[PDB]
């Protein structure tokens, strides 16, 4: 899990900017806000 | 684990230059009928496993095929805990001094007896009957 | 479309008989998410 930076933010922002509310959401949340949800995929775990 | 997991988990204790998270968490849920608001006091001993250790070597010839080798984990598992209504196990110091070095001297064995049947055994680096019930204890609050 | 906008998601059981089966989360376009899927959570 990655605390998204204040540079981080600000990419997030300007990629979502043209919809107005979607920039908003992210701008209006602190930076080291917004946290990355770098969820793990492999497995091993088996399906049972 | 897999191979696109486990042979990398593989390979980190073989070669893999990175420091596995050994998050001993210490969980001790109680109750909320004696009171205990956020009973589970939880504490994550992390044992960040320095690439190829004598403890990742050993597990790396766990993970290999093998598995008789006792992996040397220094002294992490507390043996005293403070732990109270709150969520957290925080081990009590002086208690341990050390509290990382003080713990408890525990070891860990992969039994992956092929018949892998990949087994897990929590020894102790003094193991009496500490493979299969290890005795710590809790200061409970 | 918050269920067409999220993020197309594949799945891959790896059943590797020696049926040892696992479960990769994929991508459809896994660069590397295949082990590290990179989402993001808009914390508050």
């Amino acid at each position: 899990i990655i605390p998204f930076t204040a540079q981080a933010y600000e990419e997030l922002s300007r990629q979502f900017d043209p919809q107005p509310l979607a920039m908003q959401f992210i701008s209006q949340y602190s930076p080291e806000d917004i946290v990355t949800a770098q969820i793990e995929g492999s497995s091993g775990a088996l399906w049972r | 684990i897999s191979p696109p997991s486990r042979a990398q988990m593989k390979r980190e204790l073989y070669n893999g230059t990175a420091d596995i998270t050994l998050r001993f968490t210490w969980n001790f849920q109680r109750d909320l009928a004696k009171g205990g608001t956020v009973e589970y006091a939880n504490e994550k001993h992390m044992l960040a496993l320095a690439p190829n250790s004598t403890a990742r070597r050993q597990l790396a010839s766990l993970l290999e095929g093998t598995s008789d080798q006792s992996v040397v984990i220094p002294n992490l598992f507390p043996k005293y805990i403070r732990a109270p209504n709150g969520p957290e196990a925080n081990p009590v110091k002086q208690l341990q001094p050390n509290e990382e070095a003080d713990y408890l001297g525990v070891r860990i064995q992969l039994r992956r007896e092929q018949g892998f049947l990949e087994w897990w055994v929590i020894e102790l680096q003094e193991c009496r009957t500490d493979c299969n019930l290890l005795p710590m204890v809790i200061f409970s609050d």
